[PDB]
């Protein structure tokens, strides 16, 4: 990927799924195009506002499509919370969803970003111009395989997917 | 409506004819029920909407009917919270009480829910707040 840059912040985490562990995904955020975006993510990774991703679920996954995640309120994609508030606008839509792997922003139309992510798992054309992307996987696609095994069509996941560490490298 | 492959048509003027003859002719009968029932076959909200517009007159009635799809619109929001998207390809974004009602979905929206493989038939739905206003007013007299 040639957007990626030393400077941009590399975040983690750490997945189990029932208690088995399932690896670390490492992903580097695109600061250098949405600044607000990866720093909100960079923020509920390492937990410093005092609330974070630690311990969320990924409660939606549909397979060939995306592992979802990221809903620190209701853990079933009807809530989320944002450093800036509960709703924040799209930045911009500069990163198209070209393939696997992308960090993609969850939302329920427009200017209503808050915490919910996607881990794209192929190319989301659809996407665009309504989902910010704001950063990809650097290693760890096998952890999200993994993942994406326990999803079905319909997002319904059959284990317990928990993000059970996470910070900033 | 949507007629059976799946394809939609416009609603016809026969169709709106023969509810204005019977919402004018027997107004707060009960048989304007069965009649509504018989003329919606198939019917999208923007039918069921075309067919309560068409009716000139009538419009304290029609308000009664509007609080009354309302309270039902609302009923299926607090049944039915919205879950944050993608939407996933062929798929369709949950429809909220509004959009049942055709107030803030599209016609192709409407279709899509109608045609999808599992379906949600808003027609169907909205069909049966529709009667549960059209018995109300029926009812206090």
């Amino acid at each position: 990927m040639e957007l990626s840059k030393e400077t941009n912040p590399v975040v983690f985490f750490d997945v189990c799924a029932d208690g088995e562990p399932l690896g670390r995904i490492t992903m580097e955020l695109f600061s250098n195009i949405v600044p607000r975006t990866a720093e909100n993510f960079r923020a509920l990774c390492t937990g410093e506002k005092g609330f974070g991703f630690k311990n969320s679920i990924f409660h939606r996954v549909i397979p060939d499509f995306v592992c979802q995640g990221g809903d620190i309120t209701k853990h079933d994609g009807t809530g989320g919370q944002s450093i800036y508030g509960d709703k924040f606008e799209d930045e911009n839509f500069d990163v198209k969803h070209t393939g696997p792997g992308l960090l993609s922003m969850a939302n329920q139309g427009q200017n209503t970003n808050n915490s919910q992510f996607v881990i794209t798992l192929k190319k989301a054309e659809h996407l665009d111009f309504k989902h910010v992307v704001f950063g990809f996987v650097k290693d760890g696609m096998d952890t999200v395989k993994k993942i994406e095994s326990f999803g079905s069509p319909k997002g319904s996941v059959c284990r317990r997917i928990t993000i059970t560490e996470c910070g900033q490298i | 409506p949507i007629v059976q492959q799946m394809v939609h048509q416009a609603i016809s003027p026969r169709t709106l004819n023969a509810w204005v003859k019977v919402v004018e002719e027997k107004a707060f009968s009960p048989e304007v029920i069965p009649m509504f029932s018989a003329l919606s076959e198939g019917a999208t909200p923007q039918d069921l909407n075309t067919m309560l517009n068409t009716v000139g007159g009538h419009q304290a009635a029609m308000q009664m009917l509007k609080e009354t799809i309302n309270e039902e619109a609302a009923e299926w929001d607090r049944l039915h919270p919205v879950h944050a998207g993608p939407i996933a390809p062929g798929q369709m974004r949950e429809p909220r009480g509004s959009d049942i009602a055709g107030t803030t979905s599209t016609l192709q929206e409407q279709i899509g829910w109608m045609t999808h493989n599992p379906p949600i038939p808003v027609g169907e739905i909205y069909k049966r707040w529709i009667i549960l206003g059209l018995n109300k007013i029926v009812r206090m007299y």
